[PDB]
């Protein structure tokens, strides 16, 4: 039961999180311009359709991670190599030891999925009523549902050891 | 003229301040919604990074 539960999850995480990052509907200010991760895409700025990149230019290490969006996207790549630790359950099995190694990758993109909000949100500060979209809550599960899974995947590895 | 039967001058008047009855989760302003949020993701990482 918990065997299939942990790899169906992995799809539902990393697939979910590619789509949090690619849609650039995450912040709502004001005319109203909805924001995003990489570009903003303007509305009411005297133009019908305009969508324009965002320009960011010992401080200076803060406003490159927020441009270089690399903890946004390292949780995905954790959530890619974790999927295919868990697949290797069924092609060299017995070893008991390769669902430990998914246990790892899934709570350490967890670590690395909350730091790309707290780069993200003291950049975005740094009156004014601003709300979070739809798109922003998916990166949201992209946490909640990457400690289950890794509850769910070290669990496995303690019922095979015991 | 007669004596003054009232006597006035030039006063100010300003909008009355209401009561200004506060929120129900008013003890919630010290900190942002966005520290009470990250302090719950926080909250739960640390759990499953500990178990
Ligand atoms: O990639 C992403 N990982 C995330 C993890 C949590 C949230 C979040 C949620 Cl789900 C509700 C309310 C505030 C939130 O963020 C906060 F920083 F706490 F303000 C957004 C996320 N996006
Ligand atoms: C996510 C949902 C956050 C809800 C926050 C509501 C705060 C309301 C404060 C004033 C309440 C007045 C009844
Ligand atoms: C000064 C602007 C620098 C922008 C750097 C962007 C790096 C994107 C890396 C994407 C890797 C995908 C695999
Ligand atoms: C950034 C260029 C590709 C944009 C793709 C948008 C896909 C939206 C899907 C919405 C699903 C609810
Ligand atoms: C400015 C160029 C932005 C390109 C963004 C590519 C995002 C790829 C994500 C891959 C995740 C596995
Ligand atoms: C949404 C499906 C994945 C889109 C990105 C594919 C790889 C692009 C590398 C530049
Ligand atoms: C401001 C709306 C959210 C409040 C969350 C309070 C959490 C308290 C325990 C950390
Ligand atoms: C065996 C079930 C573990 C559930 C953990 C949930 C953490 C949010
Ligand atoms: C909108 C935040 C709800 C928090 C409920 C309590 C979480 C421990």
């Amino acid at each position: 039961v918990q065997v299939l539960l942990t790899t169906i999850g992995a799809f539902s995480a990393f697939g979910l999180m590619t789509i949090a990052i690619s849609t650039d509907y995450w912040l709502y200010t004001r005319g109203l311009t909805h924001s995003g991760l990489w570009r903003i895409c303007c509305l009411e700025g005297l133009k019908r359709g305009v969508c324009v990149k965002i320009n960011h230019f010992a401080e200076y290490l803060l406003r490159v991670v927020r441009a270089s969006s690399i903890f946004p996207i390292l949780s995905a790549i954790l959530l890619l190599l974790g999927g295919v630790c868990v697949a290797a359950s069924r092609v060299y099995k017995s070893k008991r030891n390769i669902i430990l190694g998914a246990g790892i990758l899934f709570v350490a993109a967890g670590l690395s999925n909350i730091i790309g909000v707290i780069v993200y949100i003291s950049a975005n500060a740094g009156k004014n009523h601003y709300s979070y979209g739809w798109s922003f809550y998916f990166g949201g599960l992209s946490f909640i549902l990457a400690e289950v899974i890794g509850v769910l995947a070290v669990n496995i590895y303690i019922e095979r050891s015991r | 003229f007669s004596k003054p039967f009232m006597s006035l001058g030039i006063s100010i008047m300003i909008k009355k301040p209401q009561k200004s009855k506060p929120g129900v989760f008013s003890f919630l302003d010290p900190l942002a919604y966005e520290i009470w949020m990250c302090i719950v993701f926080a909250y739960i990482g640390v759990s499953v990074v500990l178990f």
